[PDB]
């Protein structure tokens, strides 16, 4: 029972850790996309301001 | 689990590199836009 339950808990923790880790590529892509969106908004802002001036 | 982690952790460096270059481009574009706008303001102020 020790062997079986310890392996089961080890796999539970490994799978939870895998769940947690299989998000960093998505987070990097989301970060790049958010930077692109911020640049888009601020560039529209800058172009509009220069045109108005 | 360790092999899973090692395989997951790759393809990341490309994300950071692409985002860094993208942010550099964003900063350059914003600086250029702001400088052009400020030059337009300078022209307007000289006219005034």
């Amino acid at each position: 029972k020790e062997a079986r339950a310890e392996e089961g808990t080890q796999q539970r923790m490994y799978e939870f850790e895998q769940k947690q880790l299989k998000e960093k590529i998505n987070n990097l892509k989301q970060k790049t996309d958010t930077e692109n969106m911020v640049h888009e908004q601020l560039r529209n802002f800058l172009i509009e301001k220069e045109d108005q001036i | 689990h360790l092999a899973k982690k090692d395989k997951l952790d790759k393809e990341l460096q490309k994300l950071e590199d692409d985002f860094a270059k993208l942010k550099q481009d964003h900063a350059n574009d914003e600086t250029k836009l702001k400088t052009n706008k400020r030059q337009q303001q300078n022209s307007l102020a000289d006219n005034i």
